[PDB]
């Protein structure tokens, strides 16, 4: 359990840890209906 | 392995794909990229030879992209360029060419306003599209 | 509040008669961490990035070289966004130096300063012209 | 009174003058000449 | 059969224009069990691997967000190899969404279609920046 | 026999081939797609 | 009364617009008895000497074949002066044909015609290069 | 003997194939002494000298990135001139690195080089675009 | 004081200066300008929607150019670059804008050829002239 | 006991990625007596004084005007040292506001805080553009 | 009445002797409103206002503090004005304490006092360093 | 107890100055249980081996074979650290047997001795040049 | 009190610190060894 | 009122400590508008360029990059000078960079800060290389 | 023709060829460079083993000029550089070879200070003047 | 009589018609005696 | 009878030689009856007059007082001309005092002596600058 | 075979011989496959780089533009070694452009050229300042 | 016969004449002045 700081473990990891989404899209979901077509 | 959140330019770029290769499948999912309050305008003339007002609001828009067909369009986008703005948000501007159901390739201009959604970090929805064909102006 | 549509035809107006006037003093327009794209120059010519602050935007204006920069602009577009600002959507004709008519396309967002009321800056600036992209 | 950045109500438009000529030019003679062609 | 030069100079002109015009049709350059790789940075900063078949070269090329690719094409070599295909190496300036010129090299291996004459497929593309290296 | 510079005649239209097709293209489909749009 | 600064100005931005769109106009912004000066090496490699009256200032204007010039006013420095007159110094870069873009100053002496109010005309220009001084 | 206008059409067909395909090839088209002056376009930008000899009209085809470069010839005139040579006057449009059609003009003057027979050579190549200088 | 040839491109100017203000001033003397076996084509159109062919010759040229009846011409000379080519002679490109009977500006593409007369030294004449308008040929 | 090479490896990374998304809580990774430089110049051209102090630390932290920083860790370099604790050697890119990036060398010393086990704070923080005393 | 070239040249040559024999007097040669600037820049980057008056202008020559300045004048042009007074155009060099020379452009206007006979007086005084604005 | 600025200032100048004239006396600097990790490329090329105690660090500077070695100290930073010690951030030029001067980066660990007072040793001696990182 | 500059009395002194020593140098050894050859 | 020997020799023991410890602090010993000379390579090595001022001193001093700068003052002379200054020629030899003993001349003026008595400043510093220039 | 009063480098390069021409040929007449308070060594050395002290005042210091038997008197100065200082004045750095009597060239060092005389502009006078020859001294 | 501020006829160059002179010497005076040696 | 090329060159490693060390003892080069031209701008940039014969050469050369002059010869041409002389031109650097090396040209004509074989006289010296003409 | 000490007073006569007078002709003395470094100047004169074949050897030789220079050799050592070639040291001092006598260390490697006997050529040739790392 | 590079036999021995004098200097004046002192 390595921290740095007061940080607890994995704050950091958890405060960055979040993929760039649109609108209401869970991530991942817009691509999905592009592989639905050929 | 540093976890760094994207640029202004990254999101930009990344929102532009996104969000034409829906329009491209799904356009009755457009709506979901828009909030309760957002403003968004494309490339229409009303009965007065003047260009189309904006709709405000997701459920206006969602009738607004409902009405415009929209099906099996094409577009091709020739630039894109983003940057932060007031409340960490980002402006796109987007150069590109449009089709809807294969007609001629028309030049259009966009300006995109992103917002963060503030709840989900690393969320952002169309606070602002504005969208215009060139023929219709020029 | 004043309407969006009305502070855009404002600000189009103001900002166009100065450029064509004055274009030493078209800093005055932005603020501090305020961004200024526009257009392209380099060894190449094509890549120019923006610019930050009242000093360096009046620098890059400077190298534009704005004389006589005549605009015929066909259309705009305000509408209203976070922080009670502003996003304008511009298009129109250019003439640097009194070369011919080219399409252009420019993006301001345009942001209150606070204390005074009715009062905004150039928070954002990107500008393009269509002969760079198709 | 919306003005922008730091500039006072109607600076912008004393910044300019529409009776000002120079020579034999009537006033926008010079602009009429020059934009149109 | 067609001079090799000839060969690789024509299918360098197809392919960096469709790079520009409509780059969703590049993967029909290419045919099953064909080697893309075109990358240099990834979540562990090594080179990018590689995708193969049509399907999986398609939904590269998508995810490159190819916009306005310009290039300049510094030379280009094309040699004959084994079983009459060609084998050209292409070293050039890349620029993406009109920014900076990027220096880069790129092998194709040019593989000839046992059913068409003088028709030919990509058999290998690896691409690679110099800034990303060097 | 009109030739310019130090070309063989039909050096310039040996210099390309017209029937030679790249991927599952049409001869000229490349061309018919970047011409103009 | 309109400021010195103003009128310098607006007279440069005119005076270079007019240069560039219709020189043959040109001599309608002098006088009678005003003083042209702008030139280069007379038979003996001299500064030219001064043309005087609107006929001779437009059939030097003329000789000078003014072929789609430019200008680049890096600065312009305008002030009051003698008889209620304005002063400019107009310092940048002309180039004449689209050839190389050379260094040049010029002095400008407005006189004010006493029948019409806000009206000026050129009693003195000074052209002068600097490739051909230094 | 062969028509000037068979020659400049022929000419020109050539040309513009090579310019197409083949840029590299470009210098093979002129001979010793012969001018090759293109548009605007340097450090500076807008003085672009004319260069002379096989080897500089090669260095400056190569710098000049020519990527299918796609011309559309609205008008071709072929006249007599002196030494029993050709000029022709060439108007239409040019499309470099697959931008946009761009209104070009160009001049080319042909000599006939002596020892073979209806054989010429490019002694002047003046090109010109027209939003450059209009 | 040295008395050095004027250079191709300085001809060039000069050449185009005297005959765009001869041209304004004295149509009728135009003629002056070119030889005898002088080529010349001035933006012409037959009855059939195709660019005119070249007269070749001094009279032919003076009976064409009165039958253009030049009166009172405005020309804008935008461009002008001449260079050397063969027996000394100049070859000159000019683009500009042209207005005969105070018509509208007409942007226009012209191909001089002077020659040295051979007689007189720093002599030159018309041996080509190739004019159109970008209306005709656009 | 950890490996000091591991300890400096997952600081760095989560002292950068930190730096990135929430600058604002950069100064809970120093201590009491933290020591906090980042390369500046002040006035006369020579590299400005450190810091002392969580809250010191806090208020240059936030003056330096951290908004989403791009960085590319090049090298490091951790080593043991005075009571357990960690010396870190960073060789790296920094890019400010999505600007050119700017080499810089960096000196870290991690403390143990001395109850909870395998817990560090920053004792001293030494950061330098390379560009600002080479 | 006095060639206004001589005039010129003569207040040229006293007032470059006097700007190093004792500078402190230089505004012994302006008068009640004279103009004069020196091409100065301040913190926003612009060049510097010009001063009024003889006390300010005075003022002004002290602060630029000219130690031993050298002057090589390149080209002088004087001619006639309002009120016979006389506009002069001076091209050089200037250097201050003995450092290295820099290019200036100059422009003088000098009106008769009124009661004694070829006597002047300095009514307007522009001075630009070329480095500062080019 | 001196200043830490003073501290590392003065063992700066001794190591950089001992490092020149007796590389062989280096080692006393150093006690047991102290990392060197000075040296450049191996068989993996990024990493090297750091080498603990007197013995191990002399026979390592006595294989990077020093010979009038030129140091260009551009800047030193030192702060202090855990139980009084010192930690000296180094950036500057090394120039070995005249050759070219390469940028370098080293931090200094400095210990107290717990004997003497006013004495310390290099803990951590940890050099890396910027040529072989970027 | 002869200062120059803006430094003042036993300002520059204060730098110098001749009785610290690095290693296992006596003071002035490592100057000694260098200085004199 | 102090010995102008004492000054001297109080001077010139406390600039050559400083040199040898401190080099980026020399520039404390002087003050505005004073003279620093010192060799130097505008591009050959012998073009010597004073600079004035404290912050152009600093610059100068810096590129000089003073390491470890050995003296040995073999000789002192000390007069008085106008206006209650001093004058200081000392003779001897330096060594920068641990190389060989130069013979070395410098001349410096102090001048009496004025307001705190017994205090002085570098107005003049020349310094000389005697090897440069026999 | 502007005046244009000699900058300092030009002041020291003047004082110093004359001073030097001087020397060498009335050596008796050197001492008008000198003020009532001007102070002046050459060389100097006592039966210490060390270098000797300062003269200060016009009279004394023509004693101890006339005391050096300077006779035919060849000297090559090799560096003057000169520069302002207080009250208008002139330091002087000087290095040059001197020889005296014809015995070999001696390197020496010299410092001249040079002040306005102040009644009459554009002249100066030798207010310090420091001379060492390096073999005394090295 | 062309002056020109408030300065006298010829104040200017009176104040700077100064030729460099060192010590008690008139100008030139330095010189001949050189020029008295061949 | 020697080659002029080696009187040439001899006679400029003489000359030059001489003028770095005694240029007192140039004098002995010339004769009677001798022009020496060497020279800058005499009192309005004029060429300086020749000055004729050994103590008129003599008095121009110590008047010039080259304290310390370094030569680069870039190039030396001599050939034969009238009377079996030869006719130098030497262009290359030339640095008085230690000062920046000037671009330099210098004819000379070296007529023989009809007394002693193998002996030459400098009857023309003409010097020339290049920055003062250009 | 001659002497190889023989074979080394010769070619040090002739080799310094010709420097002194003829420095151009230098490159005479070297082959193809010929070394040559001496000095060195970069930035400030360390980088000593070697250059290869006679055309790049005289363009070293008349950058260093050797102009009179005086060689007084204390020792010259000449040995036999590969291939029956010749290594000869010399030890000696050299003044060029009338500096003072700088200590320097010369090696040689002279090799036979094959078809004509007792003919040598420089195949290595290091000079080196013995100042300059002292 | 031993010679280096691509001269001949005494080639660079006749490159140097002694008996070239300029001006009044015998043979040798301008090296005697030069070196030496």
């Amino acid at each position: 359990p390595i921290t740095f700081g007061d940080f607890n473990d994995g704050e950091i990891e958890s405060l960055s840890s979040e993929l760039l989404t649109f609108g209401d899209f869970l991530p991942g979901e817009v691509d999905d209906l592009t592989d639905s077509d050929w | 392995m540093v976890m760094e959140k994207p640029s202004p330019l990254l999101v930009g770029r990344e929102f532009v794909r996104q969000y034409y290769t829906l329009l491209n499948q799904a356009p009755d999912m457009l709506h979901r990229f828009y909030g309760k309050n957002s403003s968004y305008v494309h490339g229409g003339l009303d009965s007065n030879g003047k260009p189309a007002d904006a709709v405000y609001g997701q459920k206006e828009i969602h009738r607004k992209v409902m009405s415009q067909n929209f099906t099996n369009c094409h577009t091709k986008i020739r630039h894109v360029d983003a940057h932060a703005t007031l409340n960490d948000g980002v402006v796109v501007q987007v150069m590109g060419l449009l089709s809807n159901n294969n007609q001629a390739l028309r030049r259009f201009m966009q300006t995109f306003v992103l917002a963060p959604e503030g709840s989900v970090a690393n969320k952002f929805y169309v606070h602002n599209d504005i969208f215009r064909y060139q023929d219709e102006v020029f």
